[PDB]
């Protein structure tokens, strides 16, 4: 409730330290085809603006001359469309990684030039009998670990997003 | 590099009974994985060289049944349960775990 | 998967010589292309590999570096580059395709000879 | 120096699920010898240790009962062992992993039969024929990956660690 929303600032201070550091470990070259997650760039300024906006919202939590009724709306309004804009970024990619991609979303060169030679989107050899490599093997667990990495994500950010919308109410 | 060195060199070819391919390697091939790498080769005229056994573990789907091989890690034996006319041919031992790589002189069997 | 190479050739020593082993019905960038020279009176002898995705080359060192390999990924053929050819290295050599993960070379060509 | 009593215990409730979280979710079969952090089962009861301490102190602000701070301060104390547990852990964990395997940590078999094949510590290539191949480079990137999770994961118990250091005073 509006009573104790001095407590979240530290939360929206972590939840911007969560989408800084996940878009810096998502940023490694898994893949020639990154997820749109990471080639938009978004989880970097989407953090960097919950930092933001987490130092201002627990400033004074009263009413200064001028120091915190400016931006609790134009602010807000911000983390309300970076939220929106993050669940429909999420959504588009997990549905991207779940059926064929129909984006190409090209990684950028810095780090492709590192594991430049990776593909998760079509990982079966036309050999019915070599399933059993283990090449199969490491494929199936890089969707795997990609799909619980995103379902997480998701559910993370529904998570903020909802306490964000009843407290801004 | 490394020398591979085989025996016989003609072993005149006999149906059935007599089937036996030797070969060595005089590093000691072995990388402590549990494995060993061992591979054979079959030319005879008429057709493109064609792999007949990978790492002496398995065999490539066509290849006739009565095949067969394994080894201890120095000394590598082919054994056939019955060799025939139509696959007559030389055997080719092969290692691959250096450069640079060195195929064996083969067997010529008449 | 096809693998279709150019006929046999006669040239003189001293001379050079191309070969052409075209590939097709595969992934190009995918397999480490290896070339296995036969010569009369003993068995196979490996020469060179290259890979023509990032321009890695690989050399026997038997000679004083006369290999010289290149790869083109436009048309995905591999060409051949000798120089200075001698009476004894009259041999014919084969293009054979990889699969890594335990199928060393299981994939051979059709070869091409020459002879100087 | 001691500035709120109450905003860290949110923080401490968040961090602990953050434990639980990826406790969970790096329970994926990676390779006979599982690292040291999963074997140990560290990560789900040092996660709900700290759930507890943070439920113990986030929403009481009270104060006159012997029993809630004896036992506020005698699970500080197990607090600190489990923090100082984690670092010990994570520091031989990403040692043992970066530098060369030297320990053997058996798992249970629901996380160690799926892949019996593979290793995830030392994958180079045996032979020349597969120095470029897609196994190698797969397990080069969940290398990478599991090499920047626990940097992560020392990150975050660092500054939890700190966290519990300014307020157990």
């Amino acid at each position: 409730f509006m009573r104790e929303s001095k407590t979240l600032g530290a939360v929206q201070i972590m939840n911007g330290l969560f989408h800084i550091a996940l878009g810096g470990l998502l940023m490694i070259p898994a893949g020639i085809y990154a997820p749109i997650c990471v080639t938009v760039w978004y989880p970097l300024w989407g953090g960097i603006m919950y930092i933001i906006s987490g130092s201002l919202l627990a400033a004074t939590e009263k009413n200064s001359r001028k120091c915190l009724v400016k931006g609790k709306m134009i602010m807000n309004s911000l983390s309300l469309f970076a939220a929106i804009s993050g669940m429909i970024l999420s959504i588009m990619d997990i549905l991207n990684i779940k059926i064929s991609h129909f984006l190409k979303m090209e990684s950028l060169n810095f780090i492709r030039a590192h594991t430049p030679y990776i593909n998760i989107y079509n990982c079966e050899p036309a050999n019915p009998s070599e399933k059993n490599s283990p090449s199969t093997q490491y494929c199936y667990s890089i969707q795997s670990l990609f799909l619980g990495i995103l379902s997480v994500m998701l559910i993370f950010a529904f998570f903020q997003e909802l306490v964000i919308a009843g407290i801004v109410e | 590099d490394i020398v591979m060195t085989q025996t016989p060199l003609s072993l005149p070819v006999t149906p059935g009974e007599p089937a036996s391919i030797s070969c060595r390697s005089s590093k000691s091939l072995l990388h402590s994985n549990g494995i060993t790498y061992l591979y054979w080769y079959l030319q005879k005229p008429g057709q493109s060289p064609q792999l007949l056994i990978y790492q002496m573990s398995n065999l490539v789907s066509g290849v006739p049944d009565r095949f067969s091989g394994s080894g201890s890690g120095t000394d590598f034996t082919l054994k056939i349960s019955r060799v025939e006319a139509e696959d007559v041919g030389v055997y080719y031992c092969a290692q691959n775990l250096e450069l640079p790589y060195t195929f064996g002189g083969g067997t010529k069997v008449e | 998967v096809q693998l279709v190479q150019s006929g046999a050739e006669v040239k003189k020593p001293g001379s050079s010589v191309k070969v052409s082993c075209k590939a097709s019905g595969y992934a190009f960038s995918y397999s480490w292309i290896n070339w296995v020279r036969q010569a009369p009176g003993q068995g196979l002898e490996w020469m060179g590999r290259i890979f023509p995705g990032d321009g890695d080359t690989d050399y026997n060192g038997k000679f004083k570096g006369r290999v010289t390999i290149t790869a083109d990924k436009s048309t995905s053929t591999a060409y051949m580059e000798l120089s200075s050819l001698r009476s004894e290295d009259t041999a014919v050599y084969y293009c054979a395709r990889n699969v890594f993960d335990g199928y060393w070379l299981v994939y051979w060509g059709q070869g091409t000879l020459v002879t100087v």
